[PDB]
């Protein structure tokens, strides 16, 4: 919890890339594109 | 005398490194710490 | 506290490196064993007739 | 004086490296001990 309150916020703010509004990694190609499509689909199944 | 001996450089090495890090936190700079740490010889020369 | 270290990432890194150095140095000079002392202590009186 | 020193820089970088080499020299030649052998108003003579 100390790392998540001290270091993790500092790393997220500095060394994390900007994600464009709308992008949920569905646009990505290869395996991760399929996993993001599958997961965003399963998230809708789950909520409903 | 046999059971260990001369762990002084070992401990004064990490002493410099922790002083460096603490100063790095004080000034929020990886470089400004050196402006302080270079005075170490100025005291030691007169003692010697 | 998080807002503080978002602006001060080097301070945040310094706390992490000191913890790791403190740990790494402690880890080298820790005892090693399978278990701690778990068996209860016992005293034996030995006599002979 | 310092205003003048900050126009020089390179001259005083050499003075510093001389002081460090001077410090380094004196440290190696200076013999080491643990604790001074003090007069305690008493001593013993062994006869064997
Ligand atoms: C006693 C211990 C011996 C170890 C060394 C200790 C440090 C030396 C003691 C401080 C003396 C500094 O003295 C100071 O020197 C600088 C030059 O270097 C002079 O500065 C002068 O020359 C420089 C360039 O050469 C010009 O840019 C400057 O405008 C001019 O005033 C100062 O006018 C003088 O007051
Ligand atoms: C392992 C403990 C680390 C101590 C962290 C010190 C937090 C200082 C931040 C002060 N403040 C709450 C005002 O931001
Ligand atoms: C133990 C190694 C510490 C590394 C610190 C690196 C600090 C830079 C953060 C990344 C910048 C993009
Ligand atoms: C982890 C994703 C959960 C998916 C839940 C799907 C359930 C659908 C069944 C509908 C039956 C009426
Ligand atoms: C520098 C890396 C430290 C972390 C590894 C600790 C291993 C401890 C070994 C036990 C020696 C008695
Ligand atoms: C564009 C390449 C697509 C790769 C498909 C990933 C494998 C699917 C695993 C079920
Ligand atoms: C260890 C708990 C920290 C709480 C700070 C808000
Ligand atoms: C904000 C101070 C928290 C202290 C953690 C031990």
């Amino acid at each position: 919890v100390l790392v998540a309150l001290i270091l993790t916020p500092a790393l997220c703010a500095t060394m994390l890339k900007p994600i464009a509004k709308g992008d949920h990694g569905e646009g990505k190609k290869g395996f991760f594109g399929w996993f993001n499509r599958m997961f965003e689909k399963s998230t809708h199944h789950y909520t409903d | 005398e046999r059971l260990s001996g001369n762990q002084a450089p070992s401990l004064y090495a990490i002493s410099l490194i922790v002083v460096f890090l603490c100063l790095a936190a004080l000034y929020e700079s990886w470089s400004i710490p050196f402006s302080v740490m270079l005075v170490v010889p100025l005291g030691v020369i007169g003692a010697l | 506290m998080p807002n503080f270290f978002i602006d001060r990432p080097i301070f945040a890194w310094v706390i992490a490196i000191i913890i790791m150095l403190a740990g790494g140095l402690a880890a080298l000079k820790l005892p090693v064993a399978q278990y701690p002392t778990i068996a209860p202590p016992a005293v034996t009186i030995s006599a002979s007739y | 004086s310092v205003g003048g020193i900050l126009r020089s820089t390179g001259r005083y970088l050499v003075l510093y490296l001389i002081i460090v080499v001077g410090m380094a020299y004196l440290f190696v030649r200076l013999p080491s001990s643990f604790l001074p052998d003090e007069d305690q108003g008493v001593f013993m003579t062994m006869v064997q």
